[PDB]
């Protein structure tokens, strides 16, 4: 372990070779073996300051970070027809709290002392563990169960049909229609828009699925009061045939306007009753009707940091599905600025999520076909849950002032989610409200209130329990940097709204001075705790992410939507993203894992982000977390070529080479080894392109060299030499 | 002359099935499970109650409460009737496991056959007593 | 024989006129007490004219352009000929350089004085149909629709244009053969939409109207797969029925697609408007639809507003060119009232029964697609009719299913009667029976009809009518006119005249000053006494008329619905003279033993026990036994072998209503009853101030008397 003191100017390589784990709280042995899995609820500070002028000095952020409906290999789940909860603060018990009088517990986020129900109570599941499930009571419902509805909302304008998007999407709905979540009581639904609205119904009585054409773009209404959202069960049939036609209705359309807003209008109509999700498909920038947005001129790398919604009108619009527990997903496939600022608000404000999908073509780009792929069998394949309502408690004396993440927070901190997606993430900034004097331990519950594409009420509960500090240097033994940088990244994104770009890089840069400038003053070279030793190098990573960068060609939709993952992304994801995992592959051997029965998968080790790792002798296998590049250096070894690759020399490597081919060797059986023992830690599957060359004009794999200096962005060493002109100023 | 079904069980007012569509619905469903907890041994299996402007019907069987909220003009006749097409189908599928049961709505999946028969009757090709007295 | 006159220029020129001769001198053209009028049936079928195919010569003075007639004079040695109107010598067109005595064009020939003319020069439009259908109705009736527009499709031209649309609370404007979807374009019943807004909002033939040939299949999978409008009904409601918005939506489609072409609207309703402009009643069951006691005492708060939507889109109809058809099919009314000025403007047609799942529905639509003798239908499309009058003659206006086209000119005259103003009309459809009724005014005398009009086979045609009569003998004036009056002609003209002004609102009391100012020129009586009082042969039949129009339903309308009023005044005002007179006066037959059927008295006098009545209103076939026939009925005799003379005479007036049951148009409601019947009400109601007999003694008290 080690309470050791860092002097970043002479390690320069700090980073271990393995990857790196959370911190373990500083807590007693039987207490913190119950503590939440990390990977669902983390704390930037596994050491809470006991005052708020303890945390004011350590100028680091205090906040959560939480994967709350994240897939579980094991869930126990707790049928009590009475869930015991504390009767001041309705805190559910769990296993941080106290038994004195074994007939009473005390709460451990109000100390109220409360009476154990006549139903060893120590033995209880609710007291063994930390995540466990609920089944709610007729009273945590306020209507009937709804049933699972999915709307799907396509553009059929002549761009879109230029696209192709339309075949592959209605192609997935095909082969994953029996596997969408929910029983007999599934709904489904589609409509189609371009200058106008197009609802479909869906009778057996029918020959074929009828359409009917709403015109009236300025007063949008339902045209047929049935067999538009149609139980998925019984229209089977009807609905597989208007999925196999839906791609060739609209081959020789003229549309070029898009009636966005006015379909969405359409499809909120359409959902009201019920809710469920609604999966809008955009190609274009909205300019017809309600919803209607300006072009706008795209940045160049000259120009300086001067993000914002152009109109309220789509978070106008969320808040009402919000309301009417709809959550809407936007798929934005587009090959020119569509002003995804203002587009992206229909999602954040109903706990939908946002898909980018940067110049889709069916032909020109076979990158983004196979990952639109890829995403949407995820997305109608992983569960879900439907009116669902989350509430964060913390212990007196601590409270949640700022969250993060896409739902509406309603009276009283209520996050409303009209939809929980297992793939989302959220953020919570908290402050100390009141000094943490009297206790030693505080704790932390998030409850997730739900519906289940069963029908059945659940309630998903997650405690975590930190212990209490009074100095300066055990808040810093005990920061977690990774998810200091994940808090910081959020903030910066409401910085770059709220201010601009050119502040929230500021603010980015001054968390680390101050705090670093508050551990100096509190102690020649940069020294740093060993807890923060790798905070510089995260931090300077998130100021050359897509999101926060500044020289470069990035356009205005590209930096939204890798601020929309931001706030969206669990920590982990996040990190993979910004700081890459970076392997030398073309020697990989058996030091790794062979422990899985039969498989070897390698473990080579982590290398730093910087082009001096690299050597034109070998090749190198790279982890973005959503995608796995493979750089092969054009002096590579011929037993790469021709054992792992398949060819037998560095000019005649396919220059779209969209996967690794499983060839007679242990050559390509080591590294296909290793590959799927990454892609097996995660749900979206991460395609794997080896278009990584010298010359492939695709070698944006030199970007992720974030150790490395550029025309318009420092250097690692020159951060660090940036960073010390200021502690010490 | 519109709708609002629910299917519950007398013994400890436990939802079985249910089925409701708006487009207010936060009031009468309230009363609607205040009623199936006053509802015991003693109560009448057949009854119709008067809510100013609405009216709820209800019969009693094998221990379950079929119950009916309409428009007051909706024909009384009706919705008796709409409810014991309800009743022969719930007990004939779900009579025998009613008892044994624990979790609200085990039955959502009635879902569908309540709203198919729903239409059947929403379209036009015993006691009497306040429902604010028994609440 | 001036019978014989009579009848050979009706059926030669389609004409009948008031006076058929005319007065001479501003004191008698003034005092006429019955006008100078016609009834024109402009498209009248005859033995077999031949269509001469070359443009009509025309008179080469540009203010009169007369066409050549048989009442001009030729000069076959100098190839000259002199206008009759206005007297311009006028050269032979190049083609008739070769014309002779022994060989002369038909446009001379007495016989030929109506003519058609073929016009063959621009390419010919296709026809078009479109169909409004209400599906707001039990299935039987919906069903039984669906039967009939399938019969109509099968009768027209391939190249022929259909569109569908659907209303009921929403209006769906159906694109045909979009192959493997069924597409419609859905509107809100209930707010009105404009030609330019209905062209921007849905983007030769169309995408909604399709040749039958190429559509028809379609058409025939998707027509019957229709079904109710899916919208329910809550209990004590009348289903919400947008009839207003569909016919505005359909009018609007063929204005911004297919204009100044022939076109038939079809709507087919099955209950009155409930929703939206137009609206005829709310959709309170409990609240009846209005009645003509509802109307006077002002208790009909949508029939104003509902009439002036409906006379918007007939004038936008009728400027377009399109002819818009009712057929109204419902137990109670559905608002005939307020939309019959839509197939009153233009020449469309108006159906009302109780269900169209009635034979009474089935045959009387079908008539509406009859073919001639070479396949083709007997409609006409787009008609404009233009009237040329000598310099002493002017146009008062035109009474009938048109429109002015508002064109002056000298042939028009300041004191105007109803569409006035004008020497041109447009008569968006016509059948060979329309009839129209002008009105002239004197200030030989000769009148042109000029008629041009689209022909059902896609032919532009000209139909041309020159008539002439003579001018009275001043030494004779009074006594030559006298005797050229047409009182048939004269009864139905002067009831056009009344029902125009009562359905455009005393109009008794003027129909009783002209009859008593008719008796007192041109009837024979001393000074107070009554018992002196009588009528030539030329007059006798006047006051008969004149006391069942007074009586009948067209002026009484309290006992009808207002629907069934506009119904019966709707058919008057389009009828020729023999259908017309039915109406007015309807004839009776009588059957019994003692002698062949024959025409009798329409008196209570005639109701006979041992008879069996064939009364013909054109409206209804009744066939009434009398207590004594009824009762030997009753009993079985006509079964027995003994009497098969019983069977020719139950029989026999079910034999001769089957001929006329299958002409008429509107298919005559059939109906048998006897005596003690609830039927017989009808013949007992038609029968018989008070009577007859009381009000001609009335008559002559007055018209011997102070003038
Ligand atoms: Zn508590
Ligand atoms: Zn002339």
């Amino acid at each position: 372990e080690g309470l050791r003191v860092v002097n970043l100017l002479q390690e320069r390589n700090m980073l271990p070779s393995t990857p790196l784990k959370p911190p373990v709280p500083n807590l007693h042995e039987d207490i913190q073996k119950l503590n939440c899995n990390p990977e669902l609820f983390r704390c930037t500070l596994t050491s809470i300051p006991q005052t708020q002028a303890l945390l004011n000095k350590a100028k680091l952020p205090l906040g959560l970070l939480l994967h709350p409906f994240k897939d579980l290999v094991q869930l126990p789940v707790v049928t009590s027809s009475t869930i015991v909860r504390c009767r001041s603060c309705r805190t559910y018990i769990n296993p941080f709290v106290s038994f004195l009088d074994q007939r009473r517990w005390k709460c451990n986020l109000c100390y109220r002392v409360n009476d154990v129900p006549e139903e060893e109570p120590h033995r209880r599941p609710e007291v063994q563990n930390a995540t466990i499930e609920f089944m709610a009571p007729s009273e945590y419902m306020l209507r009937p169960p709804q049933p699972p509805v999915y709307l799907f909302v396509f553009d059929v304008s002549h761009n879109a049909v230029e696209t192709g998007y339309l075949n592959s999407v209605c192609q997935s709905l095909l082969d994953n229609l029996d596997l969408l979540p929910g029983n007999t009581r599934t709904k489904i639904g589609f409509i189609t828009f371009d200058s106008t609205i197009h609802f479909y119904g869906l009778q057996e009585s029918l020959s074929q699925p009828q359409m009917l054409i709403v015109s009236d773009i300025e007063d949008v209404f339902i045209p047929m009061p049935e067999n538009l959202l149609v139980n998925l069960n019984e229209s089977k049939e009807l609905v597989q045939d208007l999925l196999k036609t839906l791609p060739q209705m609209f081959t020789k359309t003229l549309e070029t306007q898009s009636a966005l807003g006015p379909a969405l209008q359409a499809a909120f109509k359409l959902m009201s009753p019920t809710g469920g999700r609604m999966s809008v498909f955009q190609t274009q920038l909205p300019t017809l009707g309600v919803g209607a947005l300006k072009p706008r001129e795209e940045p160049n790398h000259r120009s300086s940091a001067k993000m914002t919604p152009s109109t309220d009108f789509y978070k106008k619009l969320a808040l009402d599905c919000s309301g009417q527990q709809v959550a809407v997903d936007l798929f934005l496939l587009s090959g020119q600025y569509s002003d995804l600022a203002s587009l992206g608000c229909i999602s954040r404000y109903s706990a939908g999520s946002v898909y980018y999908y940067p110049s889709y073509h069916h032909q020109h780009n076979p990158v983004q076909v196979q990952k639109l792929q890829k995403e949407l069998q995820r997305y109608l394949t992983r569960k879900i849950g439907f009116e669902a309502v989350m509430r964060i408690r913390c212990t007196k004396g601590l409270s949640i002032h700022t969250f993060h993440g896409n739902f509406f927070v309603r009276s009283t901190d209520l996050l409303s989610l009209p939809n929980v997606n297992p793939d989302a993430g959220y953020a919570v900034q908290m402050s100390v409200e009141e000094s943490l004097t009297d206790t030693q331990l505080v704790s932390f519950q998030s409850a997730l209130l739900y519906t289940s594409s069963k029908g059945e009420r659940r309630i998903r509960v997650h405690t975590l329990c930190l212990p209490v500090v009074s100095t300066l240097n055990d808040v810093f033994l005990g920061a977690d940097v990774q998810a200091i940088s994940g808090l910081l990244a959020n903030m910066a994104v409401d910085r770059s709204m709220t201010a601009s770009l050119s502040d929230a890089r500021d603010a980015l840069v001054n968390a680390v001075i101050d705090s670093l400038s508050a551990y100096r003053s509190s102690v020649p070279g940069l020294m740093v705790p060993f807890s923060l030793r790798l905070f510089p190098l995260f931090v300077l990573a998130l100021l050359k992410q897509k999101s926060f960068q500044t020289g470069t060609n990035a356009r205005l939709d590209e930096r939204i939507f890798a601020m929309c993952q931001v706030k969206n992304q669990p920590l982990v994801y996040l990190m993979l993203t910004t700081h890459p995992s970076l392997y030398r592959v073309d020697n990989l051997s058996d030091e790794g894992a062979l422990n899985i029965s039969d498989r070897t998968i390698p473990q080579p080790p982590i290398l730093q982000l910087s082009v001096e790792k690299l050597s034109r002798d070998g090749a190198f296998l790279m982890d973005a977390g959503s995608v796995l590049m493979l750089w092969v250096g054009k002096n590579c070894t011929q037993n790469f070529l021709s054992q792992v690759l398949g060819v037998q020399n560095y000019a005649s490597i396919p220059q779209p080479m969209t996967d690794l081919p499983e060839l007679d060797t242990p050559e390509s059986a080591r590294i296909i080894a290793f590959i799927s023992w990454l892609r097996e830690q995660r749900p979206f599957f991460p395609i794997l392109y080896v278009i990584a060359d010298e010359s492939p004009m695709k070698a944006n794999f030199l970007q992720n060299m974030i150790e490395d200096r550029t025309e318009s962005a420092l250097s690692y060493y020159e951060f660090l030499l940036h960073i010390q002109q200021q502690v010490n100023k | 002359m519109v709708l609002l079904t629910m299917i519950a069980r007398v013994a400890d007012g436990l939802p079985l099935a249910a089925s409701m569509q708006e487009d207010d619905l936060q009031q009468y469903q309230s009363q609607a499970k205040q009623l199936f907890r006053k509802l015991n041994e003693q109560s009448p299996t057949r009854c119709t109650l008067e809510a100013g402007a609405m009216t709820f019907h209800y019969i009693i069987e094998q221990g379950v409460c079929y119950l009916v909220l309409c428009e007051a003009a909706f024909p009384k006749k009706l919705a008796f009737a709409y409810l014991e097409d309800l009743h022969s189908e719930f007990d004939e599928q779900h009579g025998k496991k009613v008892p044994t049961v624990s979790r609200p709505y085990s039955f959502i999946e009635f879902d569908t056959f309540i709203q198919k028969t729903k239409k059947l009757y929403i379209d036009s090709r015993i006691m009497v007593a306040n429902i604010e007295e028994v609440l | 024989t001036y019978l014989e006159f009579i009848q050979q220029n009706e059926e030669r020129d389609g004409v009948r006129f008031s006076w058929n001769v005319w007065p001479s001198s501003r004191l008698e053209a003034t005092r006429m007490v019955v006008p100078v009028a016609a009834l024109f049936t402009p498209l009248k079928e005859r033995p077999d004219l031949p269509p001469i195919q070359y443009e009509p010569v025309l008179c080469s003075r540009t203010t009169c352009r007369a066409v050549l007639n048989p009442l001009c004079q030729v000069d076959y040695r100098a190839k000259l000929w002199a206008c009759n109107f206005c007297y311009q010598r006028n050269q032979f067109p190049p083609s008739y350089a070769g014309i002779s005595e022994l060989n002369q064009p038909a446009e001379l020939l007495p016989q030929f004085s109506s003519i058609e003319y073929v016009v063959l020069r621009g390419p010919q439009m296709p026809l078009i149909f479109l169909y409004v259908v209400d599906t707001c109705m039990e299935d039987e009736d919906l069903q039984a629709l669906k039967e009939s527009m399938q019969m109509s499709l099968s009768l027209l031209p391939p190249t022929a244009l259909v569109g569908l649309i659907t209303f009921g609370r929403m209006v769906q404007v159906h694109e045909l053969g979009c192959e493997g979807i069924s597409k419609s374009y859905v509107f809100r019943g209930t707010k009105d939409l404009s030609a330019k807004q209905l062209q921007e909002m849905l983007g030769p033939s169309n995408r909604f109207l399709q040749p039958v040939q190429k559509i028809d299949m379609n058409l025939t999978d998707l027509l019957g797969e229709l079904q109710r409008d899916p919208w329910p009904v809550p209990q004590g409601k009348r289903p919400l029925r947008s009839s207003g918005v569909a016919l505005s939506i359909a009018v609007g489609l063929l204005e911004c697609t297919f204009p100044n072409t022939g076109a038939r609207i079809m709507m087919f309703i099955g209950g009155p408007a409930t929703q939206g402009p137009g609206m005829v009643v709310g959709d309170e069951l409990k609240t009846p639809i209005r009645s003509w006691h509802d109307i006077d005492k002002d208790n009909a708060k949508y029939v104003k507003k509902g009439t002036k939507h409906f006379e918007a889109l007939a004038n936008r109809a009728a400027t377009t060119g399109h002819v818009i058809d009712i057929y109204a099919c419902a137990l109670d009314q559905t608002g005939l009232l307020e939309m019959k000025c839509c197939p009153n403007l233009t020449g469309g047609y108006m159906v009302m029964g109780d269900s169209f799942n009635t034979s009474l529905f089935k045959q009387t639509f079908q008539r509406v697609f009859t073919k001639d003798m070479h396949g083709q239908f007997k409609m006409g499309f787009g008609g404009t009719l233009e009237i040329k009058t000598s310099r002493e003659i002017k146009i008062s206006g035109a009474i009938g299913p048109c429109v002015s086209l508002n064109s002056k000119g000298p042939c028009v005259s300041e004191n105007e009667i109803g569409t006035g103003g004008t020497c041109q009309w447009k008569i968006c459809g016509l059948s060979p029976t329309t009839t129209l009724a002008i009105y002239f005014e004197v200030v030989r005398g000769a009148i042109q009809f000029v008629t041009q009009y689209q022909h059902s086979s896609g032919q532009r045609r000209i139909r041309v009518t020159t008539i002439a009569r003579n001018w009275a003998d001043a030494q004779t004036q009074i006594q030559n006119i006298a005797a050229s009056f047409d009182q048939e002609a004269a009864a139905i003209l002067m009831a056009r005249l009344a029902i125009y002004r009562a359905e455009t609102e005393d109009v008794l009391r003027w129909l009783d000053r002209q009859l008593i100012r008719l008796c007192q020129k041109f009837g024979e009586y001393h000074k107070d006494d009554p018992s002196s009082f009588r009528f030539s042969e030329t007059f006798s039949l006047y006051p008969q008329f004149m006391f069942h129009l007074r009586r009948s339903s067209f002026l009484q309308v309290f006992n009808n619905s207002p629907d069934e009023s506009s119904y019966y005044r709707h058919h008057f005002m389009r009828q020729d003279l023999t259908q017309s007179l039915i109406m007015i006066q309807p004839i009776l037959y009588a059957y019994s033993f003692s002698g062949p059927p024959e025409p009798v008295l329409l008196d209570s006098s005639s109701i006979l026990a041992d008879r069996i009545l064939l009364m013909d209103t054109f409206f209804q076939i009744l066939i009434y036994h009398g207590e004594t026939i009824a009762q030997w009925r009753k009993s079985g005799y006509q079964d027995m072998p003994e009497y098969e003379n019983f069977r020719h005479l139950l029989q026999a007036p079910v034999d001769d209503a089957q001929e006329i049951l299958h002409s008429r148009f509107p298919m005559p409601r059939y109906i048998d009853t006897e005596h003690g019947g609830s039927q017989a009400r009808f013949l007992l109601s038609k029968v018989n101030d008070v009577s007859l007999q009381v009000f001609m003694d009335h008559l002559k008290k007055l018209a011997v008397s102070s003038a």
